[PDB]
């Protein structure tokens, strides 16, 4: 039978897939150190790529593509942006944003943002770092010069990016959301994006006056839970699915998910999925890969879609994790290890 | 003309070096008596060729090679063999028993007694050169004598030859074929002491070689002897720069100069194409831009591991056949638009071009198919690093329990040569690191 | 590279006979040391084991040893009896009387020197000489006690060269006399410090094999010497024919043996015969590593393999074999240690044994064999504790702290196997 | 891209294809090692021989 081994017991997402995969009866998991395993479930860091595909006799398979950090990394997605050709100087879904250290932009950054000042337009800006978890490190101002002392405050590298002042507000409420897709990328570079996607709504009302509260303007699950009241007035756990958003999209704008905000999606998915491929692809490597990925995105008024990040590994809504987790086995791991409908969309490319 | 003495230890050396002089036969047209039809100086000359062929009065052409093994078994193959009237009795020495696979063995306890007849021979071959370049040395890691014997032997060289250059054909351990347990140390403790005495080292992984005469050559078991070939043609698209005329790699000096900016980092990655099967009759015949592009793909790698996440230092294309440098360009621009190939900051982005047109050569009646063109890419990329991690980490896993180090031990070896040794690989590791890695 | 071949007592020398029948039959050799056969490959490294006499004659390098001349005068009536070398086979009168300290300190002594006379002289013949086995078993006097004496002293004059076993452990199933667990557990000390390879040959297990396996409701020595035989020449099949892998003995102890006390080996054979249909590579791997097919009353199942070698002789896909052998690690992932990386190598011959198309021997390096020495560690204590028929050797000048030593030896080899079968990296 | 040092003879050619800019241990103290490795060995030996004599 199949062999796999687990090197990441923090992964709520591969902790179902491990027992789905002894559920069958023809998967036996192995200790973290044995070599001559099919599947690897690998660490977050520093997976140690080159030994894999070394063991004779073994196909093995790997959970995680080498170098989508490019892509899952906050600073190297505005690089890999700003400078593949694929993706041009521009593309039109992901706002402007700059590099600044504590290969600089500090000085390109003032440039525009004084050209707004000049302009009198929406001038606020939000830094981050994907160094910072649980809505830590972040800071919505007005001013750019607060933006660049707290950046430099810190020991980490950090993006300035254009705040969407014009987001999509849910009613009742007047409320801010974002939407998280998750998308399955096999061995053969097949692009599956999962049929069930989540809203990660604020509870509190979206307040354009004073960014100081980072509750209203924050749609993280742990902002909401923890410092924000009502949280869950209108759905469980400040999440609401497909099928609700839906009908909203109908009652409210005349207008469907799959037309207003799915295309964009699925646009914006392949683009940088496809951009990346030439350098990551197992297609000829002595050992494969698949890999989960979490795109974020956001959604202006205009219905326009934003893309804000993007994970490499994400968890997943407790609704979902079993369907998905299912889904993760047959489309990416049964497929190389056979045994004895379809929840995913498949973004041709 | 400069003259290059090629050394091979061991058993993977000595059937290696046989493979290569049989090929080199067939390129310069030597017959396997020594007489070589088209040279016209009979007796004497300084002809490219003579680089690695002296000359009898009779008209003899003799390699300019010593072949050294702590067993007689696979040097009287040599000795009777086609090539046999090639060589004569001071070129091959034997012992009488083994290095058991164990580094110790070699290094220590036989080396200590043969060192001094082996450079006596190779004293006898360099005073017949009027400007000897240096030396070609080729062994395995594994072996006791490729790895033991070799790293003494390379130590005696520097001190006999100080100014000479010496380049190394490694063969790096592959579970497949491979007869020992503890090949890991044997590599280890090699590498750590024939380091600062190599100018430039190829390393071929049995693994890569294994796997393209599976699925290039449909050799559903291959032996020895397919390795070997297959290899024999990689080191004579290498070695054709020192024996045919020519502008690039001339000298054992220019590998060093066009390959290795940095002299511990002196492990270029080779790459061939293309590898074509003689039972297949008919074959369309690969374009300049198809077998350039089969260069950066893994599978024709001698060493299995990704360039796409390293970085390249540089890079050498060597063409054999019907090649102009017209499609050479058009076919590397094409390549540069489409591939990952990322050269460190502090390097020219370019290719060094050679091209011979002589069309590769193969050994008649063997697995590999005559083509119109070839190329070997060496490459000096950070990737190889990924072949020090799995080899320091099988290291790591047998020597945390001292699992077979009392052979070592017992020849006379301290245990701190091993820890010596393996910090020294971590900090090789380190070294490519920090070259390679943002 | 010669190798010197001695057996010592009852049991070394009907098991050491029936070995010199069967490679002689391999390599083309008649009773009367002419060769008639038909294949270059039989003669390649005949020398390993034949010297080489005037008319083409080739005399086993072989040296018969006992203390009593009854069996040795059946070795030379029996079938090869004629092949050996007359002035090597050495013998005294009195007996041993299934006592290790008459074998290794008063019979033993006074015979020991003529043995050593005799090495000598083979010694001296040998190109180069690789080293030596011995054909004994544990649980008597002679190949027990003179036997042990022999490799103590020839480790003396030949300190350099290899020094391996075959050797019988008792089992009471299939027991001479009460005292083989003294015999057995002194001699396990000697082995421990003074040989780098020793086979593991348990009765109990050969029993257990004629009697479940081949069928055999009343097994004789006989019977038991044919499984012997057969596993002899199978983990002796690298040494005499041409090959890459474990070709001499001293690259085998390297490859079989990572720490020095852990040299005891558990052997198997497949298939196992006592049948006219072809056996395919499967069923070969899956029998060989089967605990029924194993030469010592171990289950591997019980601990893990530190080292493996595998040979497979006959015509045969050697894809399917690397195949097969992949795959049954994979159904024993965890019975081999992780810090041993690569830890089993495989061997083909195109040579298969006299009447069987293909088969396969098995040489494992397991702490699974500390059942073994814990078997013989518990019947030692059992009379230990009471004394009981220690005069036996008391009479013999041997005092009671010398049992105590060897069985504390014996009890730490169990616990430096215990070790490694924990181990995990 | 530009082409650098083009030499050409009658066997082949070579040139440089630019793409973008840039931005001894002695003799005696190895005998000293090995004559170390040969003592231990030898002392080795003489602890076994002295073994064996008792
Ligand atoms: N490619 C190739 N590899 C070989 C060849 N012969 C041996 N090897 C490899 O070399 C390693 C074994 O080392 P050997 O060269 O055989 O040993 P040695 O140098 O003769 O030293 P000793 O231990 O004294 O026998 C293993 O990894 C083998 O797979 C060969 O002819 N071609
Ligand atoms: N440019 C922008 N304009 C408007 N809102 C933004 C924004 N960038 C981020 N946000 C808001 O800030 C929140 C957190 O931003 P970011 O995505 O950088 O944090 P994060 O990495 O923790 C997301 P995750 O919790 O999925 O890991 C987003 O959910 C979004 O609501
Ligand atoms: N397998 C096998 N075991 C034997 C044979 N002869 C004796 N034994 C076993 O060997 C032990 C007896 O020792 P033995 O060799 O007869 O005494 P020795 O002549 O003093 O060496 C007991 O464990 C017997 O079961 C034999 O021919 N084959
Ligand atoms: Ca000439
Ligand atoms: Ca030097
Ligand atoms: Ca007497
Ligand atoms: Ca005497
Ligand atoms: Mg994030
Ligand atoms: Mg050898
Ligand atoms: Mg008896």
């Amino acid at each position: 039978m199949y062999t796999f081994v687990v090197r990441d017991e923090n992964s709520s997402v591969y902790a179902e897939v491990s027992r789905l995969l002894l559920a069958t009866g023809q998967w036996k998991r192995l200790r973290k150190d044995n070599p001559r395993f099919n599947l690897m479930l690998g660490e977050r860091n520093r997976l140690p790529f080159g030994r894999l595909g070394h063991e004779p006799g073994l196909v093995q398979l790997v959970n995680y593509y080498r170098g989508a950090d490019k892509l899952c990394r906050k600073a190297s997605l505005v690089k890999l942006i700003k400078t593949s050709p694929e993706l041009s100087e521009s593309c039109t879904w992901f706002p402007e944003s700059y590099v600044i250290y504590p290969t600089d932009e500090r000085e390109v950054f003032l440039a525009a943002y004084n050209r707004r000042r000049e302009g009198r337009e929406g001038n606020v800006w939000i830094a981050k770092s994907s160094a910072g978890a649980k809505g830590e490190g972040i800071l919505i101002s007005s001013e750019a010069s607060e933006l660049l002392d707290f950046i430099d405050e810190q020991g980490q590298v950090h993006v300035i990016q254009k705040y969407l002042e014009k987001p999509l507000l849910l009613e009742p409420g007047h409320r801010k959301f974002d939407i998280r897709s998750w998308v399955l990328v096999d061995h053969l570079y097949n692009i599956y994006l999962y049929r069930e996607g989540v809203l990660r709504t604020s509870s509190e009302p979206y307040n354009s006056a004073n960014f100081q509260d980072k509750t209203c303007h924050l749609t993280n699950h742990c902002i909401q839970k923890e410092y924000s009241k009502n949280y869950g007035r209108y759905e469980e756990g400040n999440e609401m699915f497909f099928e609700e958003f839906n009908q909203y999209l109908m009652d409210a704008l005349n207008t469907t998910l799959e037309n207003s905000i799915l295309l964009q999606i699925k646009h914006i998915i392949r683009s940088c999925l496809m951009c990346i491929e030439p350098a990551i692809s197992t297609k000829h490597l002595h050992y494969q890969s698949f890999q989960l990925f979490g795109f974020d995105f956001m959604v202006d008024e205009e219905l326009k879609v934003w893309l804000i990040e993007v994970n490499g590994a994400p968890a997943c809504a407790q609704k979902l994790y079993a369907e998905l987790c299912q889904g993760i086995v047959d489309v990416a791991i049964s497929s190389v290890f056979p045994l004895a409908t379809s929840i995913f969309i498949k973004l041709h490319h | 003309m400069r003259e290059c003495i090629s050394i091979h230890v061991g058993q993977a050396g000595v059937q290696i070096g046989n493979a290569c002089w049989e090929l080199y036969c067939l390129e310069h047209g030597i017959q396997p008596d020594g007489q070589m039809p088209s040279d016209k100086t009979i007796g004497g000359g300084d002809d490219s060729f003579n680089t690695f062929f002296s000359e009898t009065g009779a008209g003899k052409h003799v390699p300019r090679a010593v072949f050294v093994d702590l067993e007689p078994t696979v040097i009287d193959e040599v000795r009777t063999g086609t090539y046999r009237q090639l060589f004569h009795p001071e070129q091959l020495i034997t012992g009488k028993e083994d290095a058991a696979n164990n580094y110790a063995r070699g290094h220590y306890t036989i080396g200590k007694e043969i060192i001094d007849l082996v450079l006596d021979r190779i004293r006898k071959l360099a005073d017949q050169c009027t400007g000897l370049q240096g030396f070609l040395v080729f062994h395995s890691f594994g072996g006791g004598t490729g790895s033991g014997f070799t790293s003494l032997l390379m130590e005696r060289l520097s001190v006999d030859y100080g100014k000479k250059s010496k380049l190394e054909f490694s063969i790096y351990p592959a579970p497949q074929v491979s007869t020992a347990v503890v090949e890991p140390y044997n590599s280890i403790l090699t590498t750590h002491t024939t380091l600062e005495h190599s100018d430039c080292a190829f390393m071929v992984d049995n693994e890569a070689i294994y796997d393209i005469c599976r699925r290039n050559l449909d050799i559903e078991r291959p032996t020895y002897t397919n390795l070997n070939r297959l290899i024999s043609q990689i080191v004579s698209s290498i070695t054709a720069s020192l024996r045919f005329d020519g502008a690039l790699n001339v000298d054992l000096t220019e590998f060093q100069t066009n390959l290795v900016p940095y002299p511990r980092i002196h492990f270029p990655l080779a790459t061939y194409a293309p590898v074509i099967s003689a039972e297949k009759a008919y074959h369309e015949q690969l374009s300049v831009a198809e077998i350039t592009n089969a260069c950066f793909e893994p599978a024709n790698q001698m060493v299995k591991c990704d360039p796409r996440h390293g970085k390249y230092m540089a890079c050498c294309l060597l063409y054999r056949g019907d090649v102009v440098p017209k499609d050479v360009n058009a076919a590397i621009a094409t390549i540069k638009t489409k591939r990952s190939i990322q050269f460190v900051d502090w390097c020219p982005t370019g290719f060094k071009v050679g091209i011979n047109y002589q069309p590769p050569t193969v050994v008649p009646g063997g697995d590999l198919a005559k083509v119109q063109r070839a190329v070997c890419m060496l490459s000096n990329t950070t990737a190889i690093a990924e072949a020090w991690a799995r080899l320091d980490h099988k290291f790591d896993l047998m020597y945390a329990k001292r699992a077979f180090v009392h052979w070592y031990v017992g020849e006379g070896m301290e245990e701190g040569e091993f820890s010596e040794a393996r910090e020294d690989m971590a900090a090789l590791e380190k070294d490519y690191e920090e070259v390679g890695v943002d | 590279r010669e190798i010197v071949h001695i057996q010592a007592g009852q049991c070394g020398n009907q098991i050491g006979a029936k070995f010199w029948e069967v490679i002689s039959d391999e390599h083309g050799i008649d009773p009367t040391g002419s060769y008639h056969g038909d294949s270059d490959l039989q003669l390649e490294r005949i020398n390993v084991y034949y010297n080489e006499a005037t008319g083409n004659k080739y005399v086993p390098r072989a040296i018969l040893v006992d203390l009593e001349p009854g069996t040795m005068d059946s070795v030379r009536s029996g079938p090869f009896g004629q092949i050996f070398r007359p002035d090597n086979f050495v013998f005294g009168q009195s007996g041993a009387g299934n006592n290790w300290a008459k074998g290794h300190y008063t019979e033993g002594a006074e015979l020991v020197d003529s043995v050593l006379d005799v090495v000598r002289k083979e010694s001296e013949s040998c190109d180069c000489l690789q080293g030596f086995q011995l054909t004994h078993s544990l649980g008597g006097g002679t190949g027990s006690g003179m036997g042990t004496l022999l490799i103590s002293k020839i480790r003396e004059e030949y300190p350099d060269r290899i020094m391996n076993t075959f050797s019988v452990m008792p089992s009471p199933k299939v027991s001479d006399t009460v005292v083989e667990p003294y015999n057995a557990t002194l001699s396990v000390h000697q082995l421990v410090e003074n040989t780098d390879e020793t086979y593991c040959i348990d009765n109990e297990a050969l029993y257990d094999i004629c009697f479940r396996t081949l069928k055999l409701t009343t097994p004789t020595y006989g019977d038991l010497n044919h499984l012997v035989s057969a596993t002899m020449s199978g983990v002796t099949t690298c040494l005499r024919f041409p090959g890459q892998l474990n070709a001499d003995l001293r690259k085998l102890a390297v490859n079989m043996v990572p720490f020095p006390r852990l040299h005891f080996f558990m052997p198997g054979f497949a298939p196992l015969t006592s049948q006219y249909r072809a056996l395919t590579v499967p069923e070969l791997t899956q029998q060989m590593f089967d605990s029924k097919n194993m030469m010592a009353a171990c289950d591997p199942r019980h601990g893990r393999y530190l080292t493996v070698a595998a040979i497979f002789r006959g015509r045969m896909s050697m894809k399917e074999v690397d195949e097969q052998m992949l795959n049954v690690q994979n159904k024993n992932s965890s019975y081999f240690v992780e810090w041993i990386p690569n830890n089993v190598k495989t061997a083909v011959c195109d040579i298969p044994p006299r009447g069987l198309k293909m088969s396969a021997t098995f040489i494992g390096n397991s702490t699974a064999i500390q059942e073994l020495f814990k078997r013989i560690s518990e019947q030692f204590t059992a009379m230990f504790r009471r004394k009981a028929f220690l005069h036996w050797y008391t009479g013999e000048g041997m005092d009671e702290m010398e049992f105590t030593e060897a069985e504390s030896n014996m009890n730490d080899l169990v616990s430096e196997y215990q070790q490694y079968q924990d181990a995990t990296a | 891209m530009e082409v650098i040092e083009l030499n050409k003879c009658t066997s082949g050619q070579s040139f440089e294809v630019i793409l973008k800019p840039p931005s001894d241990p002695s003799l005696e103290e190895i005998q000293k090692k090995l004559e170390a490795a040969e003592e231990r060995r030898k002392y080795q030996e003489a602890e076994l021989l002295k073994h064996l004599a008792e």
